[PDB]
RNA sequence: GUCAACCGAGCGUUGAUCCGAGGAUGUCCGAAUGGGGAAACCCGGCACGAGUGAUGUCGUGUCACCAGGCGCUGAAUAUAUAGGCGUCUGGGGGGAACGCGGGGAAGUGAAACAUCUCAGUACCCGUAGGAAGAGAAAACAAAAUGUGAUUCCGUGAGUAGUGGCGAGCGAAAGCGGAGGAUGGCUAAACCGUAUGCAUGUGAUACCGGGUAGGGGUUGUGUGUGCGGGGUUGUGGGACCUAUCUUUCCGGCUCUACCUGGCUGGAGGGCAGUGAGAAAAUGUUGUGGUUAGCGGAAAUGGCUUGGGAUGGCCUGCCGUAGACGGUGAGAGCCCGGUACGUGAAAACCCGACGUCUGUCUUGAUGGUGUUCCCGAGUAGCAGCGGGCCCGUGGAAUCUGCUGUGAAUCUGCCGGGACCACCCGGUAAGCCUGAAUACUUCCCAGUGACCGAUAGCGGAUUAGUACCGUGAGGGAAUGGUGAAAAGUACCCCG
RNA sequence: UGCAUCCGGUGAAGCCGCCGAGUGAUCGAGUGGUGGAGGGUGUGGGAGUGAGAAUGCAGGCAUGAGUAGCGAUUAGGCAAGUGAGAACCUUGCCCGCCGAAAGACCAAGGGUUCCUGGGCCAGGCCAGUCCGCCCAGGGUGAGUCGGGACCUAAGGCGAGGCCG
RNA sequence: CAUAUAUCCUGAGAGGUGAUGCAUAGCCGAGUGAGGCGAAUUCGGUGAUCCUAUGCUGCCGAGAAAAGCCUCUAGCGAGGAC
């Protein structure tokens, strides 16, 4: 799926089908949901395309912090 | 640093049957730097010459291909101008014609 | 023709006149070549290696 | 320079040509980057300068995009941000192989075929480095007082096993070895400082005891940064705490007073351009590389021959009888060889120090409780990948999605799982050597080819030629010792 | 090829022969010729080791065969010349062909084929004095032509950007 | 206020000029080809697939953009236009 920024949560790759054995390729993209993050410093929003796990995390560390970390990694 | 004289451009004078009846009309012709222009020309040979120069006219000539056991082989790709003076214009000797 | 021992003693506005007047007889010295009035070819090649000598410690004076 | 002469000019012991090193110049294209563009060609802006009677023209610089910093500004819109302007640092592309991570075929084999194999191959993508990756146990092992980072090699073993139990696939431990640095740092808890944010028995509360000020050693919390302090498994560390207690001085240690920590300076160690912090600096190694130079010994006789390097005979050198050349098998003719010398400069290795960092107010060894020991992590479930292991009883490892803990009587692994025991101490980082490879450079070798061979290419070679294009892709060596390459006459 | 021996510019190999030999592949340290520089033998070692066939590969050369054909639908001829040489080149005169073309000019494309001089072993489907062939030299002059420096279409590239 | 053989614009072409020139049928000798001189040049007819015409008429299938040009002001403006 869409790849996500504060994560990096990239696809995995696999082969994925039962009954015959046969393994035919497949993907297992993240759950990447389009979110307006706000920085409260500076109350707008901008949307990122950011994983559910990133949304867990991010909600338990506050858009802040975690911000700090995303732009100190030096990503959009 | 580079020193810019005009003889740079004016490499060298053209020598033939056409050059010379040219050079009886007051016409000359010489083989100039391939990049060069026509007004940079009229100012070279007027501050060469210390001549007044009335047209300057550019042919560029293709070199021709000639041919040899190897394959073939081209001359280089010359640039004439052709340079008319002003009436008077005290002509020229440089040409030995 | 001349020496890189006896062009650094010049200045530079000399060498620039040298440079003008080496030029000056390059010119002279291709159109006595086209119309065949010169014996002495390597005039050109001497001439030429003055040019480039002349340059050469200009070149040199300007960096160090 | 040469094919490859010829002509014409010249240069050179006042040291050319030539060889090496360092520099300079280095059109135009090309990442190509002022803009454009059918690559190598069209058009420019700005500044400076030249040139023009002025416009034209010329030259030198500079002008791409993106990212990251820094400074100014801060739209809708108020906070402010997005963004804009400026500047600085960098990237961009190429490269034969090797590497790491990802993606990932099919022919084929299975005498069909789909599982499977081919094969994690080919190919592709992203990335490097001179090597990479991995790496300092949440490991192995099995009750041996065991080993003790990692990698690689050999064995283990074509075994155990796996497998439409078919074709086939296929370990690991253990052991022997290479190399050795069983290496080093950190987060956390505690303090201290600074700072943001929100607040303020706003005083009996802000050092350690007691006095007095002070109006805060903020009453504070709380988050971050910085410095210490602490980096472990026999658990360790911290907080308390108690015995001993190697340098000196100063200033703080809220304040002055006795006493407890910090911080500067000084002797000294200890290390260092290293993973363990980082650059620069010199002096200096008959240390090396990048040119080369010297280098013994037969004009020997006779004979054959166009020619001796052949034969016969004389000698000689030999740290040199290696290999080539020279008019035919040459140690003694030549280049050279053995051997020995040689670097102004550049570069690379060192050494010595400047210098840098650190310890230096320090350690020593003990006693009993609270705190900490890496969280959206582990674990669990679902689907998958890969492990000998093809989902099987399937551990370990691993991707995605959900769910989701504990901090040591804790957690993980010891092939479902439980108990016991053992081992280890994840979720944080770095780390040389052994290892792989050769576009290129140097010196050499061949029971390798010797021109239909050997590179496609001994020759015009990725050329000619073919094809729109990707791309395909040739053939062509030998006179003679020396051109002495047949003057001159005759037929034409 | 290791080793040991031997031959060789007083002529090795290879090639052509003669005279011969062996049960065979084959041999010839028997001979001559040619030729010009490396070879023979024995004993071991190793092989890119033996071709007549693969509608095999490459080269060269035959058979057909001095055979077909010598590329339209217009048609050549005479004189004179040049020259070593002329059906073809040159000149002249005739004849004939095209004449919305077989004429004239451009674009695209080609790239010097243009012009002059010279040449004639290749090429030209014959020959060749000729040539679009070979050699050398020369030749393409723009403010107004066609284009750029002016404009945009389709479409392309595409700052940022979005998506992946 | 006007419906205008008004006015304006456009515009083939005629005529003039360009042109006392240039060119030419021909003539002189010269014969490679160098030159030199140079007549008349009015009338009609026919007649375009070319021009007026990016017109006019008709039709539906309903027929490029941008530059350029013109104009407008914003703005610049002390010199500037012709």
């Amino acid at each position: 799926s869409a790849h996500c920024q504060v994560t990096g949560r990239g696809p995995g790759f696999g082969n994925s089908v039962s009954h015959s054995h046969r393994r035919t390729p497949r993907r297992w993209d993240p759950n990447i949901q389009n979110k307006t993050y706000y920085l409260p410093s500076e109350g707008r929003r901008i949307r990122l395309r950011v994983s559910a796990k990133g949304i867990k995390v991010i909600d338990r560390d506050g858009i802040e912090a975690v911000v700090a970390r995303m732009r100190a990694r030096g990503e959009k | 640093a580079t020193i810019t004289d005009p003889r740079d451009i004016i490499l060298a004078p053209v020598i033939s049957e056409k050059s010379y009846g040219l050079i009886e009309d007051n016409v000359y012709t010489f083989v100039v730097h391939p990049d060069s222009n026509k007004t940079q020309i009229k100012i070279a040979i007027e501050k060469i010459f210390d001549v007044k120069v009335d047209s300057v006219n550019t042919a560029n000539r293709q070199g021709k291909r000639k041919r040899t056991r190897t394959g073939f082989g081209k001359r280089k790709s010359t640039k004439r101008a052709i340079v008319k003076l002003a009436a008077g214009s005290k002509p020229i000797d440089l040409f030995g014609a | 023709g001349t020496t890189p021992g006896e062009l650094r003693e010049l200045t530079d506005d000399e060498l620039k006149d040298k440079l003008r007047e080496s030029k000056e007889e390059l010119f002279n010295l291709r159109f006595q070549m086209a119309t065949g009035q010169l014996s002495n070819n390597r005039r050109l090649r001497t001439v030429r290696q003055e040019i480039a000598r002349v340059y050469t410690v200009l070149r040199e004076r300007e960096l160090g």
